[PDB]
């Protein structure tokens, strides 16, 4: 019960990602756009989780430069397979967040 | 030029007005709506964190389909189901047999809310909610569809809700309860909260997660892209669940979720869980399924949970204890009685299995290791008829599951009874007893498969008439061990 | 006992099909177990709040039928085949918009013509959510897998419609900002005379809970209504005030009608394959033609002023 | 007559559907949910079979039936050892 | 000798790449060309359908063994390579020779 | 209302017109055009038989990549790299080196003839097939990029044409002669013709099925796909040779047939042979490189050849013959200089292997297998310096490729020299020679990299200066077995 | 020999500051024939071919040392050149259909089936020499972004043709007695409004100097089209009640000003050479009399009885 | 005094180039060309070694001289046992 109570008092954030090209860019992106949180990142091989303490931010700008190709920020969706957080999204970020603190 | 969807997205979901010439009760009935009296103008602050648009939505999902389609006509011929283990191929048989029309029936749950939501967002997202089912129902049916012709358990994936057989009507009395059968604003909370932020990532993605390591990457790319969709239309609970909070109605959405999180939790784990520790092959078992869990459910759902502003369920603690003893009765109550089933459960305990089940359920050997001692012994002496039942399991009136608990050394089993209005029924836990006491008219004059047995409605009444009752059309379809027993030549 | 069967070729429903089974026939017949069992629709108790609802307005309904699931989509438009279809549609609509807003074309429209889309055009996002709604809900109710998916599609194809509204009167705004553009639609939905006769229709429309009348009254009444009285005159008026986007963009929703017009007929004809189905229908249509009429001259009168 | 039980024994894992008669002792419904789980999930053991109420604190008499029990149609018994 | 049997054939017809279109075209060319035997050598990657001297593949029987919409002109998704010469329009594609061998 | 194709697609190539302002000749300058004498007007009955328009071309190759694109991105963690043998990863690896840059040197080739043919549906077809070979080059840079993080080998997907790397050099000595170094009519009839209905399906369908057996499907969808643009614009070359043979230039059709056939076959031998018949695992060998051939080289493109009214090449006894001996001998070259190539040769003669290839190729064992009895027995007694050599093999003038012949109990080995001009050349073959002399102003003064090594030009004038001059920037850039001997262990 | 680690790209990219985008990975530096001055194609170093290079690319007098440092501004590679023009051209391709089902050709002013046979039908000849000639920009220029660009432009001209080919076809059915589809041959080698393109054209296409052919064509001869043919037949439409032409011309104009987008770019690369100045401004000032000879014919032409 | 020639050795699969001197005999011009042949690819034989220019029927005498040879640079060498 001491394991399970230590599973649920996690403040960790950020997106699952399925198997495809966009895993190593959002994990690249996860750790610019995001200086001084330290991402962690569990492989599953069919989907990667990648996550920060408490808020994790991904921007349009550096995804598209770490992607190498145009992209807009509702495409995630073609690889964002869940998330932890809230959500909240916009034309040029999208913000995983809690707002409480466990 | 184009404007961004921010400058003109509210106007879309300007579309809630005041009735004149019905009442607003006569528009959106309390039966099919569940606003629990919370007047129109309080829902317009409904606010969808995922939002689309329809020109985006058409899109991204044409794109979406191209590849999952691409993939599969890609790898037709890399020989997945001639070279996967039989416990691999048992697996695709159980998920597309019990999600695939189930799947359809969320259009449904899905409608309700598009119809009956009184929030102008949910209406819209409801809309995207449908088309994403349909989706979902018509590419479990396309896949599966292709291995008809090499076995006839795969029928199943189109035939399983339309039959009696037991665990689809487990399935179908789930569903019904928490998709079909309740209020829009009930749906929203059940279906696309707690279940599809919760369980549904067991079933889609750590599924996806063996099938990877198991080598099939249609199935896998498959069930990963469901996911997405998923992810998307699953955030309309949680604006619903705000909006109750903030109206007063906490104590009602807090019992919602309780209830919608124990009976998803009883039928993923006699689905789930087998396939998980059992079916997938040792090497492929990318985690336990006790480890995914902790990953899905306690460590993300529940902590979402708590994020939005409810608490942890009154019954947390039994939840932990079932995670570790559950799904392996449930596993050799399915295998037990693998005639009732659709698929060929793989019997799973080889000793390098039992070293690996041992490792993570510690106590494994001296509880459900006791039972396939003795089936084990049974199999090396070809007493193949003490393998198979004469008798049926008494089931839960509920989860529609058998009752069941732990065997062996410390032996302990309960089940929880209840008289009701002249009728005495059996549950196989305390919360679904209490489940059951949430919502009697629900449940009452529900029948279980063994009490139509009882009732003369099975005839014959011997487990050959179950059968045929079942829906079972040729010897086939029913369920054989995985492996023709091949793994005793292992103990 | 039990026989030894060898593996079909496709689902066992469909085995007895003459020809190969399409694409549409494997993922969209027969889908409805709700109907398998006229006790219990749902897998809960026979008389749980939903059951009695099923049997009431599914099951009782006067519309009769041996085998609703027989029904086919005259356009056999699977989700796969929808998305592909209309995002060449809704591609084309969108770089319609995009061009006629490079040309300035809001600001080339004859004086005052701002004002006829702020009464007469804005507030259709109302109107095009209500048959959203009411999509739904023949959707959910209707009894067969086949029916239910066109009205999906007919769902989405509203969201469509509403949609394109809500996008034009937020850009007719850019340009003309002092007539009320995207601020008082509901005001005129409600109170102004010209749009009472189709509020009134699509407030009763919406609380007939019976799926065939459902069906009749919405795609038998209510959509062939705004095809006549609504659109086309739209497109005239447009034509009369140098507006050569409307007429335009409404072509591509009028394809999208006249699909919706398609399956609909095919159903019908279905249903008069019981003679006893002609005069229930036919008594459908005699009950909302007034109201469709009423609502439809109100609206011309509107657009006239 | 035909009397419906639900029965767990001793050391299985579940509860099963076991039709005994009215007119049963205790001994024979013992041995008839016996053949539904010894030999088949639990080992055969030394020793008498004892019926009573799920999760209750006293043993039916040995020599009592069925008609003579309080015992319902459909109601849980346990079988267990001394 | 082995190379001089080799060269005087007559074999005529597609080349399909592994993927949707293999198996309806081999259905659809036994469909369209009665009274011709049809050859298949599958080569897993790709499976070489012909007959001897001509081998239509219609739109019409095409779009019936494939169970969706279809256009000739996709058929170019598919078709790796192909023996004979081809003549193709809206409604059927026509692997043939001029000579015979 | 849309118009059939077939109702305005004589319009998009009615484009000729008789110029006023520059003659002719001007327009069409013969060195660029190759027209031969044949006047514009009788250009016009040129008739592409696998006709496209720019909407259709879009719309379909936009979905060709879609799906390319979307395999590849579903197996990324198939586990390719490090999961195949190392024998499959070497033939990628030559692949990709040996191709993807030549396929942008194509988009040169239909550049010629969009601009210097005077067939109106040549000028037309030209610039689909401009847009195929832009496709196909940048597949195949885009493909083996991912793999640059593991293996500096696969930088030569890019650098190999830039370098003067033996291979290398051989492949643009080919491409350069039949693709860019030519006229628009000679393009047409040696690269879309002679080529892109042979060899191309060698490499591109032949490979893929090797690439299926061995469980790679991003490789094999994507070179499969690659194949479908080229069966449609290959199509340019039947109209224009038919257009030869109709206005008296039969034998100068054939001539060009002739040499560019033989062409392809030498460099062929030397880069699909050794994979088909020993870097592919035994297991993976879905034919033998001889019953490949036979299949696409004899069966169907000389077929067709004869179809279109052309003959039997004249060399075709010898054709013959080296079907059945060269590649073994190459093979044994790349494999005795492997530090020369940018991929690992995988030896290919364990006595598994051996008894297959005495079987395809009877005789096998006493003639190049003596030469692999010798190489064998010095690895099993760890007397590598014999295993290395220690001088450069000689290289043929035309085919930049190690002159070679049948080892052991019958040996026989016969090059072909000329004297011209003062220069002494050394031949691979009788046709190698004729090629020469069909047009010696194209070749006369290459000089081979032995020639260069001769004359000065590789310094310094040693194995490690040659290597350096041919590019390897680091020792890990160049070849080894694939296997690093453990076949031995197995003889 | 040296020891090194693999790389996270190309060797030639290695030492970027920033990731390889795709267009970096699959279009940069892949001329090999640059390398070898003395040999650009592996054959005999004096071989026709290589004699031609030599002359006509490696001695132009424009020049640059890192030509393969140019960067199309749109960044272009095969997938997004086909994702964005399956986009345009089937917004094309819907309103060539809409505009049919409407029979937007019988409304047009009377005649203006005679102007669009003399001055719109004959175009497909001069957008065939823009085909012809960008491919041969496309296979002397030095560099292969510069190629890739030229490459497109060849696509998009060949698109032009073949819109004008349609629509050619589509006009002659409502107007048989136009000559429209017949007689185009005859007035671009006869009819004096084309004479001064035909020259121009016939000119341009035999400057075999790369340089000297990417100016003349991307900087004279295309913005002269645009300007000279593309919008004043844009404004004749507009006078003769011909509502498609604007639309269909609009669409065309979007190539058009992407091939100026990379054209100024690649100008502006080879301005970092100050020598490069004179040699384009010389170039310009030679071909810009005769593009302005070929603009004045056609005007007249255009806007005569 | 280098002397360059492409020889090719009795039963190998190839033509190398082996530099000599102008001054050698033939007997060790053959050592020269079996250095990178015997024992790589080539199984050694008893046997005296000869040389003749390729293809030919004659055999240059066993101690004549490259100078003495009338042989070319880069002309085609066999060695070969008698
Ligand atoms: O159920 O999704
Ligand atoms: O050559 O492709
Ligand atoms: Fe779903
Ligand atoms: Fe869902
Ligand atoms: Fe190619
Ligand atoms: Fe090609």
């Amino acid at each position: 019960s001491t394991l399970a109570q230590q599973a649920l008092h996690n403040n960790n954030v950020g997106p699952i990602i399925r198997a495809g090209d966009l895993v190593e860019p959002v994990i690249e992106t996860a750790e610019i756009d995001n200086p001084g949180k330290e991402i962690t990142v569990e492989d599953r091989r069919a989907y990667v989780r990648i996550a920060a303490e408490g808020e994790l931010i991904l921007t349009r700008k550096t995804l598209e430069e770490q992607l190498g190709r145009p992209f807009n920020m509702q495409e995630l969706e073609i690889n964002l397979a869940s998330f932890a957080g809230q959500i909240q999204a916009d034309e040029d970020q999208i913000r995983f967040y809690f707002d409480k603190t466990m | 030029a184009m404007h961004p969807r921010k400058d003109w997205y509210e106007l879309t979901r300007a579309t809630n007005w005041t009735p004149s010439y019905v009442t607003e009760e006569q528009l959106f009935p309390e039966r099919m709506s569940g606003h629990m009296g919370i007047p129109l103008e309080k829902w317009e602050s409904y606010d969808e964190p995922y939002k689309t648009s329809y020109p985006e939505y058409v899109s991204i999902q044409r794109e979406k389909d191209a590849g999952a389609y691409s993939v599969k006509a890609a790898l037709e011929r890399a020989k997945i189901y001639e070279n996967s283990d039989p416990g691999w191929i048992s697996t695709l048989k159980s998920h597309y047999g019990a999600i695939a029309v189930g799947e359809y029936a969320a259009v449904t749950g899905e409608g309700r809310m598009a119809r009956f939501s009184k929030a102008p967002g949910n209406r819209n997202m409801a809309t995207f909610g449908m088309m994403d089912e349909l989706r979902h129902g018509q590419l479990q049916l396309f896949f599966p569809h292709e291995y008809c012709k090499k076995d006839r358990q795969f029928d199943w994936a189109w035939r399983a809700y339309h039959s009696n057989e037991w665990a689809a009507i487990a399935a179908k009395h789930f569903f019904d309860d928490i998709i079909t059968g309740r209020d829009a604003i009930s749906v929203a909370i059940m279906l696309t909260f707690s279940f599809e932020t919760g369980f549904t990532n067991m079933q889609f993605l750590g599924l996806a997660a063996d099938a990877a390591e198991a080598g099939d990457y249609t199935f896998a790319n498959l069930i990963s892209s469901i996911a997405t969709d998923e992810s998307r239309h699953a955030q309309q609970g949680g604006p619903a669940l705000q909006l109750l909070i903030e109206n007063g109605k906490r104590e009602e959405a807090q019992k919602k979720v309780d209830m919608a999180i124990w009976r998803a939790w009883r039928l993923f784990a006699v689905l789930t869980g087998p396939v998980m520790d059992y079916y997938t092959p040792l090497e492929d078992r990318s985690q336990s399924f006790k480890e995914f869990m902790y990953e899905w459910i306690i460590g993300q759902f529940e902590r979402s949970l708590i994020d939005l502003g409810l608490d942890k369920p009154w019954y947390w603690d039994l939840f932990l204890k079932d995670i570790d003893e559950l799904h392996h009765s449930y596993h050799m109550g399915v295998w037990y009685w693998r005639t009732t089933a659709w698929w060929n459960p793989a019997a799973g305990v080889t000793p390098e299995e039992r070293d690996w089940l041992e490792e993570k359920y510690p106590g494994w050997n001296k509880r459900w290791g006791r039972c396939w001692d003795v089936i084990t012994e049974n199999v090396l002496d070809d007493r193949m008829d003490l393998v198979s039942p004469e008798t049926l399991p008494s089931v839960c009136n509920m989860s529609q599951i058998p009752l069941v608990g732990v065997p062996g050394d410390d032996w302990n089993i309960e089940v929880f009874s209840l008289e009701h209005n002249g009728r005495l029924y059996h549950f196989g836990s305390e919360v679904d007893r209490w489940v059951f006491q949430q919502d009697p008219v629900q449940y009452q004059n529900h029948m279980n498969i063994v009490d139509r047995f009882l009732a003369g409605q099975i005839q014959p009444m011997t487990l050959d008439g179950a059968l045929k009752y079942m829906g079972f059309q040729s010897i086939e379809e029913m369920g054989k061990d995985a492996h023709d027993f091949a793994w005793a030549d292992k103990c | 006992s039990f026989e030894s069967k060898k593996p079909m070729r496709t689902w066992s429903h469909l085995a007895e099909m003459r020809k190969k089974p399409s694409e549409y026939d494997i993922v969209s017949r027969k889908l409805h177990y709700s109907t398998n069992n006229p006790d219990s629709p749902w897998e809960l108790s026979p008389d749980s709040p939903m059951n009695l609802w099923y049997k009431q307005y599914r099951n009782a309904s006067p519309l009769k039928h041996d085998n609703w699931d027989a029904f086919t989509d005259p356009d056999q438009l699977v989700y796969r085949t929808y998305n592909l279809m209309q995002d060449g549609q809704e591609s084309y609509v969108q770089s319609l918009f995009d061009q006629f807003n490079e040309r300035e074309h809001d600001q080339m429209v004859r004086e005052g013509w701002e004002h006829t889309m702020a009464r007469c055009y804005s507030p259709l996002r109302y109107l095009f959510h209500c048959l959203q709604m009411s999509s739904a809900y023949v959707q959910q109710m209707a009894p067969a897998s086949t029916i239910s998916n066109c009205c999906i599609l007919q769902t989405a194809d509203s969201l469509r419609w509403l949609t394109h509204t809500a996008y034009r009167t937020h850009e007719l705004s850019l340009t003309y900002p002092d007539a009320g553009l995207g601020e008082h639609e509901r005001e005129l939905w409600e109170k102004e005379p010209g749009w009472q006769g189709l509020r009134e229709l699509m407030e009763k429309q919406l609380t007939a809970f019976d799926w065939g009348e459902a069906f009749v009254s919405l795609n038998l009444v209510v959509k062939p209504m705004i095809v006549e009285s609504i659109f086309k005159p739209l497109q005239q008026q447009a034509y009369e005030n140098n507006d050569t986007l409307l007429p335009l963009l409404i072509d591509s929703q009028l394809k999208d009608a006249e699909r919706h017009s398609r399956w609909s007929k095919a159903l019908v004809k279905h249903a008069l394959e019981n003679p006893d189905n002609h005069a229930v229908i036919e008594g459908w249509i005699e009950k909302w033609r007034p109201l469709a009429d009423r609502a439809a001259e109100a609206y011309l009168s509107m657009l006239s002023s | 007559s035909a009397f419906p039980v639900h029965a767990a024994f001793e050391k299985d894992f579940l509860v099963q559907l076991v039709v005994v008669d009215l007119n049963d002792s205790m001994d024979q419904v013992a041995e008839k949910v016996a053949y539904h789980c010894v030999n088949r999930r639990v080992a055969p053991r030394e020793g008498v079979m004892r019926v009573r109420k799920h999760r209750s604190t006293e043993l039916f008499p040995r020599d009592m039936t069925i008609a003579e029990s309080g015992l319902n149609p459909t109601e849980v018994i346990d079988v267990v050892f001394e």
